């Protein structure tokens, strides 16, 4: 009867029940494998571990995810995941159970074809679907029309939606998100002379930057303020117990977003993709897009970044344009509630694709009615 | 759990007290496992009786009957023999079709660090065990 | 069916059956020869004597270790050695009996072959193993996360272990142990004009060292005091009844763990070891590392080496880590208890060296499985 | 007026005159310090000893080396050296002549702050400049497109240039090379029965490393041929006359560039760290970068280096590619000599740090000119 | 002296001298600039890249277009673009040379008051004149009645001619041609997971667009025959040696002509616009419109589009009409070559704006004139 | 050219053969040359013997005497002396006047990479040392 809602992000696994208020399961997208010499017997050991289990031993292994950019790059470890999620962390039996899962747009549909197979042939569920995960952070933020941008560990896109009606020659992708900044906060803590190499040493620099780092309002601003004092330094205690120090590291990671140029690549910036997707809207439909634009995902968690994106859009539109940021507390939640609330729907019911379409079709199905 | 209320009070949910169903998982198998080992056992004593792995081996003895086994059914809290006789028994659930999701590892067991990993490996048990001619779990 | 274990070390041959909580045999790994005229009445009259008999003998013999630095070095007297403790102390056929050796680590290579060899082509067992002395000391510890340090009579090793699992390549190894201690109480006791010369009176000068000798917990406060008043003096009656008298040369000889540089070596001393592996370990093994530092070996027990030890690393490690010193009272004994817990587990049983897998790959295939 | 160039690595000074064909002072960057009581008056006893001089001694000495990993860790002791540079080895007064030193990329910001303040307060020279040293390997190659592979004592790392043009994201750094190489093989010789452990004995088996060591074209068939016959072994003579053996201990030493493992780093190995490093630039530029990898530094010195380098990135790159090694017989000198020609430019000579503009912004202009 | 003629579109200058059969200079109208940091001095080095050798080093480039839809936008990069093909490609001084230039039709009065200004004070021109570019494809085909179609890289536009008079309230202009058709490429490559982001990999998807696209006769038959087979796919090696397979994006580009709608446009189609044009005009001009279609510019160069265009056409007007396309092995130059026959006769001579006529009227003069 | 009788032929023309009159260019410019600097030049030697900068750098010192100009003549062709040398002829003939668009790169002289470029180059300057006393090319 009731249906489950697998999120399944690039960085986290959000899963759990249709209806509930919040998931059930919150766990990061990662299988371990021991990288050292076993030498005590009799200890019963497993050869992977998935999700917090992993992210709990990491100095003894090497750590692997299997989405990158969105795209599920390792199959046999991406089962791992879905088998965890469903038989550990939920206790389902999914042969029972309505599975809605979601994507990112312009993704590969080899993509959304082998993750209808899956669930249809080692999984059995009974009835199946593929949201768009934007879609999904209208129905959590309670209405009809907007510009949702969404940022998680991979990928940040932005889709304009009007009326309930996509302009989906609007959409726009970007291959820059938090492991991205990850990567560059990696790279720029060299210059204080801290060495982040192995990929459990990655882990920790992920959270320094979900903990230190945050938006400036002015960028040229925040860094003549850090180069002329010590006011803005924070410290961090490693798991050993030694004290790191940073500075403008705080928000020079973070600019990257408004500034791509920082990672090397030729792409406008987070603020110009979003302007630069409502005009391509029909000039009727834009002046509900600057006061509806929604943040969605855990890399729009920074302190200060609406502040931020609502200063950059103003100076892009037009004078006379009321422009309005809504980036709720809950943010980080937002594709998974609104799964929740789609999948409970009297009116969804006849959306899913079944098994018996499946057995008729096979994985094409997937794009004709997703 | 706590819901969308605060985004604090669920991140600290998701950390510990994510699985206070434990308890009334424990209640289940206590009166199972008092029914077919003969042995009495209660949701608090459940862990202190079960981690030499002793009772885990005679489990298997009674259900199979429905490889042979080695124990030390004498073995000490806390041994490397306590460990030994759970990765006997742990080897017996991988020869039965259970899989490195709803398994403990031996540790996991005798130092108490992973006890829904050892309700779920007896629950699944369980219910492969059915087939044959065992009465599963109320 | 029942397995021996012997712990086989450079000062003393510990030996006894796999399931037994002691050793039944404890004797020291020499052999003696006459130093004088071989037609003697009343001594018992044959070429060689081992362990016990050659240590009650000694005023007539030369005594030598076949074994030095954890290598074996006579293999002739080696064999006297096993032969002596299968059929004159444990009073067995090994033809019988599975056999568990032990070794330090970063042993030449061919040690292991020639003792491979001559346990299946002179003592013909059915089967043998040859362990790690530091794992079995954390079998005996009943733990499986831990840096453990070990000093016996030839060598001093440390090996991190974590989950089970070893990091090799944080191993360390010094040939300063308990016999450079004798070596220097030898030299620093002519300083009150005792001389010990002879190899039967190293003997006396190892049975004063383990009687009288300590570590100081502060050696410069320790010196004053011994320089200010006689309270820290203490007196030896020697076997013909003369008395010595010894003061700060009572600490001056274990000082020489913490200050290799007394017996001229360039070496770091066993705090500063011990800290180095925990340092070449991954980061977040580290604090685990912290919490279980465990002690092993007949040169750990003296007085206030464990107080010394906490007080040392403390002043390496960060301030908010927690060091723990695990020194139990066993800990003499530890390497061999930990090879009769690992040879009676029924998990251990697929892991022996067979006779007929020793007939397929020669002596070379304990490089393989050990 | 003639420059100083100065390549300052971790292992080896080498210095010298812009626009000679090579370095006139080559020596090992060693502070050594007396370990022994000096009892005889005249003995020859002076304080500390730099370079050469060090060497010769190294029996009677502690050997200390003041850079590892491209970071000055001994401030004291490199303004020792530096001194032993300017007026022992080229004889010149440091306040005549412009200086220019060199660092690998992506070191800490202080380490060349702390470079020029020495320069300009210490040696009070008139205008200094810090460049990157792979640059330079590029300036001696006599071309302005391609990927260096730059290994010395204690860094490896590569830079893509395409056209005078760096792709800053794009750059790597591996902290192994020659010193972990030389401690490795040192672990490996124990194997075999050789113990080397002073810093002393550390400067021998890094002769026995430069001499003796190789690369196998194949791993496996070299492991092979050398486990079944003797052909491959060679033999080395001691300071003292005693004579070492080596079969494989040859191969396995440089093998840890291609497979990292054996020195426990979860890091890919320097044919990986070049193909991931291609693959971070712009599709246009990589069949040029295939066509110009360019080795410098002593690490790249061993023999069939060059010819495993090409075998393992043909096997990483597209069939219809042309990938070209290029391996100089003078690339232990192709910094210093990329140097001595940038220095002498006619062009070069307005980008010289001068002392009035160090006295306007302090130590910190070195990160708005370099 | 020898008039000039500089075609000038929005993707390529087409450049050369009146009288010619072809154009003497063709390349791409880009401007390029470096995006990455130069670190090799000596070079010489532009700070600006413009046609060719913008193409060949795009690398390391930004690339931008001055014109977008028929409007130059950047005024500073078309005096660039100018400057290169009068004083490189052409090699020759304006101020000798009668200059002819071309515009698409329904185009902003200030783009022609400027590129007069430009012409007659940058470049101090004798004499200037403005063409619109399809009555220039009439002169090239030779004829004097006919609807012409002229497709390029950002306009369509067609205007209907009968016995050398226009007829300007029927003349139609859609901003779909090309660049248009390269973004959906690049949009619909992502189906298959090739990713194409940067100003440079942009030429490269136009190179596979100029060389695998196709129009379909029946759109339906072809997605059906795609879908049932691999018959139709064909591969393309990119510039670093991989290999990317495409199928059906060979003619769903394309398709995009037919189908505005594919792109987000309400617009009609290239058939629909030209059917309204012919049926914007007098009744008996209609069939000898429907007898000369000519098509013109590079977009109208894929196979199989003047077969699709006499079906579609065909199936709008009535059955009596005898529907002829006229579409040259040469429609590529088109444009150029009716502005080298123009520029060449006799009784245009009258016609051109010499610069009295503009130090007169100023700009202005035009409007008209031209 | 081909003209447009074979498409195929015309697009080959501008990429693979543009310039067939690149060899009359360097005619005039060798014998002009070789009157006015001493040294003998041939339109088989002219990128061969300029490609060092050396003589270029000759070129500017003898049309101004007609910045002082730093060069080292003994440079050897392909280095980065030899870039180094007309780096600082390209700057002088910046200093003349004459704009980006005529100039070659130094790379484009040392390497031999834009011969028509360096003709260009030598023409143009020509046209402006007309306006100063030196008699131009043929
Ligand atoms: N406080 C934070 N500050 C910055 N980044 C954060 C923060 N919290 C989480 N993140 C980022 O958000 C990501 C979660 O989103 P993800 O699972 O990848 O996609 P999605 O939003 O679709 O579910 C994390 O993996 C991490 O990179
Ligand atoms: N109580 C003690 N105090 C100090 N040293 C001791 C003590 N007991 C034994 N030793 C020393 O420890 C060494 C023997 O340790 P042991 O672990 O048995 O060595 P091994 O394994 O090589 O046989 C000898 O040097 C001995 O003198
Ligand atoms: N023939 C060689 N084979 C292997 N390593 C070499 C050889 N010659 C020099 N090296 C190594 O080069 C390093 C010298 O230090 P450094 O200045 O950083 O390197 P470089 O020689 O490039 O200047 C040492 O590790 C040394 O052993
Ligand atoms: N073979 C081809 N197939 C498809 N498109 C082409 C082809 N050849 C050229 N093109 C397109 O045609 C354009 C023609 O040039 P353009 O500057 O727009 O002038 P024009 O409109 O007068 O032809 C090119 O820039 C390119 O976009
Ligand atoms: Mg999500
Ligand atoms: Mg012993
Ligand atoms: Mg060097
Ligand atoms: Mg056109």
């Amino acid at each position: 009867t009731t249906a489950l809602v697998c999120d399944n992000g690039s960085g986290l696994v959000k899963a759990g029940f249709a209806g509930d208020d919040a998931p059930r399961a919150v766990f990061p997208s990662i299988v371990g494998r021991p990288r050292h010499q076993g030498v005590m017997v009799g200890m019963g050991q497993k050869d992977s571990y998935v999700g917090d289990e992993a992210q709990s031993k990491r100095g003894i292994l090497t750590l692997k995810y299997p989405i990158e950019h969105g795209i599920i790059t390792n199959w046999d470890d991406m089962e791992k995941i879905w088998h965890h999620t469903f038989y550990n962390e939920l206790r389902v039996a999914p042969e029972e159970h309505p599975t809605l899962l979601t994507e990112a747009p312009l993704n590969p549909k080899a993509n959304r074809e082998k993750m209808t197979q899956i669930m249809f042939e080692t999984f059995n569920v009974p009835a199946m679907y593929v949201a768009i995960q934007a879609v999904l952070s209208l129905y959590a933020s309670g209405r009809t029309t907007g510009i949702v941008l969404d940022s998680g560990d991979g990928v940040t896109h932005n889709v304009p939606i009007y009326e309930g009606y996509a302009l989906p020659h609007a959409i726009m992708r970007l291959d820059l998100a938090g492991r991205d900044l990850t990567d560059y906060l990696m790279k720029i803590l060299t210059e204080r002379g801290y060495s982040f190499v192995t990929t459990a040493e990655r882990e920790i620099v992920r959270d320094i930057k979900e903990k230190l780092c945050y938006v400036a309002l002015d960028f040229e601003n925040e860094m003549a303020t850090a180069a002329s004092s010590s006011s803005l330094e924070k410290s961090y205690e490693l798991p050993d117990g030694q004290v790191i120090t940073i500075g403008n590291e705080r928000f020079r990671c973070p600019e990257t977003l408004f500034q791509p140029s920082f990672i090397g690549m030729e792409s406008a910036g987070i603020h110009e993709t979003t302007y630069n997707s409502i005009m391509k809207c029909d000039i009727d439909i834009r002046k509900d897009l600057y006061a509806n634009n929604v943040m969605s995902g855990g890399t729009t968690m920074y302190p200060g970044i609406a502040d931020r994106m609502q200063k950059e859009i103003t100076a892009l539109a037009p004078s006379t344009m009321k422009i309005k940021i809504i980036a709720p507390p809950e943010r980080k939640y937002s594709v998974w509630i609104g799964g929740s609330i789609l999948a409970s729907l009297s009116t969804f019911q006849q959306m899913w694709i079944t098994k018996q379409e499946y057995d008729e079709a096979g994985p094409s199905i997937v794009h004709r009615k997703c | 759990g706590p819901g969308l209320s605060d985004m604090h009070q669920y991140s600290q949910w998701l950390a510990s007290r994510h699985e206070a169903n434990l308890l009334p998982m424990k209640e289940d198998l206590a009166l199972w496992l008092t029914n077919l080992l003969g042995k009495e056992i209660t949701a608090e004593t459940f862990m202190e009786k079960l981690d030499n792995g002793a009772l885990l081996c005679q489990l298997a003895a009674t259900v199979q009957e429905k490889k042979k086994i080695p124990c030390k059914a004498s073995a000490p809290s806390g041994s490397f023999f306590a460990r030994d006789n759970t990765a006997n028994f742990l080897s017996w659930c991988r020869d039965l079709g259970v899989d490195e999701t709803c398994l403990f590892e031996s540790e996991g067991l005798v130092l108490h660090k992973q006890p829904r990993e050892v309700c779920l490996c007896l629950l699944e048990l369980g219910r492969i065990a059915a087939r044959y001619g065992v009465e599963p779990p109320g």
